[PDB]
């Protein structure tokens, strides 16, 4: 079973990826209830670049065909305190995206799922919190609200809600 | 992150020492900032890095802690520092320190007004007593009329310290429909401070 | 050098949204970190979120969160807050403030703030009525008398004493606001009291929310 993405433009299937890493913003402000919410990074090229594990594909939100850490994942910030220093997510398996030349990408759902509760786990552990939350893009271009890639010299662009929209205990 | 600043409030003389702390729920390295606000004014940067001055801000100020407890110091306080502080962890923002300047005490010249003829015809009698100069801010204004007391027809508010004498005024609004305030004939402002009470008085049908 | 010019005062309904600009210059806008901030009248400040000017990404403080949108438009270097379904626990002053990028302490240059009032009232200008000088205001040597501003919306008035010519013993107080939603203020002046009969002493107040400018002469009783 399937988290099936709507794109525009179409990705054909030559453009599918590997997921290797993602990129968040922890939302700000929150009195937590013993909650923190994470959401895919409010920060732009500077912020994917600083993170240093992407390769030759530009991406947001997500870094595509990058590099994988060896064996858990590993979570990354220059301030853990500091809402607007972005949080650096490397996965140590590969999630991969598969497009299908019609206007969709699609991902795995449990491996996706899968994905989020081992960063959960991470991100907790960082923040000696229990529940992680994380929600959708609270706005931005086009390029940073969607998961944005360039394959092959153009731009494509995938709502990530269905991504970002689940809580963690 | 959650912020204590204290004190709320302090008075202080020219050219005294006063310390302003500043406490997070958890250490912070030195990511603090502290802001200086004047009433009607914007807030400006004093001290970012919890230590370093902003460039041109006097040396009378410093600020020093790390880990959860911070410090803004004024070494001697000048007229134009009697201002608000607050300082800034990452989002949250301190309470806000609002620093008064010390004086005697001075007892307040009262004056009370009764409504224009012009308002009257409008159908509402606003009566306006005065307290002029005095100190502290600390006073009790009471109305009464036909000497019964009140509390629920009237609100006041205080100036910021004067500039020249550093004094408080008072001006307390007493207002009642025309009906109601021909039922009555003495109309009253009391204002208690410290061992005084000063009750300043008319009678309607002769003002 | 670095200036940020934010929009002119708001008065709204509740439920309804406001939207303030603050255009910037002296700078490069797109290497700092915008913030907005608010004040409630009399309280403290509070953090309302960041937005990234390059790709206009945002960070709001989760009690906004649903209802504050942050925009920019780099082609004027110029950053926008609307705040939506408003009440009147959003009167106050915002501010826009620049910090370096992915910080949020240094905020160093702040907007001159912008004033948002959220009632059920609508804008009224004042009536003027004189506190007249009588001998319940007299005290030897010295008068009080002043001026009355009664019923208006929103703030703010100014008050100024024979067009500015009488400063010495003006006390202009703060404005309270009535359960009618309406803004009272009283501006007193303590002079000579044997320049009653002989002095004008008129009162100016400015009322720009509802474009009025009222003058009043405080004749004694
Ligand atoms: C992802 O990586 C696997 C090996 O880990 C490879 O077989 C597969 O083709 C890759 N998929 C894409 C879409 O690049
Ligand atoms: C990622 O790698 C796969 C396999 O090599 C390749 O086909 C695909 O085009 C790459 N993705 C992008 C967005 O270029």
């Amino acid at each position: 079973d399937t988290i099936t993405l709507p794109c525009r433009p179409a990705p054909p299937p030559h453009c599918s990826s590997n997921i290797t890493g993602l990129i968040l913003t922890r939302q700000g402000g929150y009195s937590n209830a013993n909650t923190v919410i994470f959401r895919p990074s409010g920060g732009d090229w500077r912020d994917i670049a600083r993170c240093q594990i992407a390769g030759t594909v530009v991406s947001t939100q997500l870094f595509l065909n990058g590099s994988l850490a060896e064996e858990e994942v590993v979570i990354r910030s220059e301030d853990w305190r500091d809402n607007a220093k972005s949080i650096c997510v490397q996965l140590a398996t590969s999630v991969e995206i598969a497009c299908t030349g019609a206007g969709h990408c699609a991902i795995s759902r449990a491996k996706w799922a899968n994905t989020l509760k081992q960063i959960a786990s991470k991100l907790r552990e960082q923040y000696g919190a229990k529940t992680i939350i994380f929600k959708p893009s609270s706005g931005g271009d086009p390029e940073f609200v969607n998961h944005s890639f360039n394959c092959g010299g153009e731009f494509f662009y995938c709502a990530s809600t269905q991504l970002f929209a689940s809580t963690w205990f | 992150i959650q912020v204590t600043q204290s004190p709320s409030s302090l008075s202080a003389s020219v050219g005294d020492r006063v310390t302003i702390t500043c406490r997070a729920s958890q250490g912070i390295s030195n990511y603090l900032a502290w802001y200086q606000q004047k009433p009607g004014k914007v807030p400006k940067l004093l001290i970012y890095g919890a230590s370093t001055l902003q460039s041109g801000v006097p040396s009378r100020f410093s600020g020093s802690g790390s880990g959860t407890d911070f410090t803004l110091t004024i070494s001697s306080l000048q007229p134009e520092d009697f201002a608000t502080y607050y300082c800034q962890i990452y989002e949250t923002f301190g309470q806000g320190t609002k620093v008064d300047i010390k004086r005697t005490v001075a007892a307040p010249s009262v004056f009370i007004f009764p409504p224009s003829d012009e308002q009257l015809k409008s159908g509402t009698a606003s009566v306006v007593c005065l307290l002029n100069n005095f100190y502290p801010r600390e006073a009790k204004v009471q109305w009464k009329v036909d000497n019964a007391l009140q509390s629920g027809n009237s609100q006041e508010s205080v100036t910021e310290q004067d500039s020249k004498d550093s004094t408080y005024s008072l001006s307390s609004t007493l207002t009642l429909s025309k009906a109601d305030y021909e039922k009555h004939k003495v109309y009253a402002c009391e204002v208690t401070q410290g061992t005084t009470s000063v009750t300043k008085s008319f009678n309607r049908g002769e003002c | 050098q670095v200036q940020l010019v934010q929009s002119g005062a708001e008065v709204k309904k509740p439920g309804a949204s406001v939207k303030v600009s603050c255009k910037t210059s002296g700078y490069t806008f797109t290497d700092f970190y915008m913030h907005w901030m608010r004040q409630a009248p009399g309280q403290g400040l509070e953090w309302m979120g960041w937005i990234n000017p390059t790709g206009g990404g945002v960070n709001y403080a989760h009690k906004f969160q649903g209802r504050v949108t942050m925009t920019r438009d780099t082609s004027i270097s110029t950053a926008y807050m609307e705040l939506s379904r408003l009440t009147s626990d959003d009167t106050g002053v915002y501010y826009c403030a620049r910090s370096p990028a992915r910080e949020l302490l240094p905020l160093d240059y702040w907007g001159q703030g912008t004033l948002v009032t959220v009632s059920s009232a609508s804008t009224k200008g004042p009536s003027v009525f004189p506190l007249a000088p009588s001998s319940k205001s007299t005290s030897g040597g010295t008068a009080a008398l002043g001026c009355l501003v009664k019923d208006y919306f929103p703030e703010p008035v100014t008050v100024s004493w024979n067009s500015g010519a009488l400063t010495s013993g003006v006390h202009t107080f703060p404005a309270v606001l009535q359960s009618s939603g309406l803004y009272s203020l009283s501006s007193v002046v303590t002079v000579p009291s044997s320049s009653l009969g002989t002095q004008t002493y008129i009162c100016n107040v400015n009322h720009k929310p509802s474009n009025t400018k009222v003058d009043k002469r405080v004749e004694p009783k």
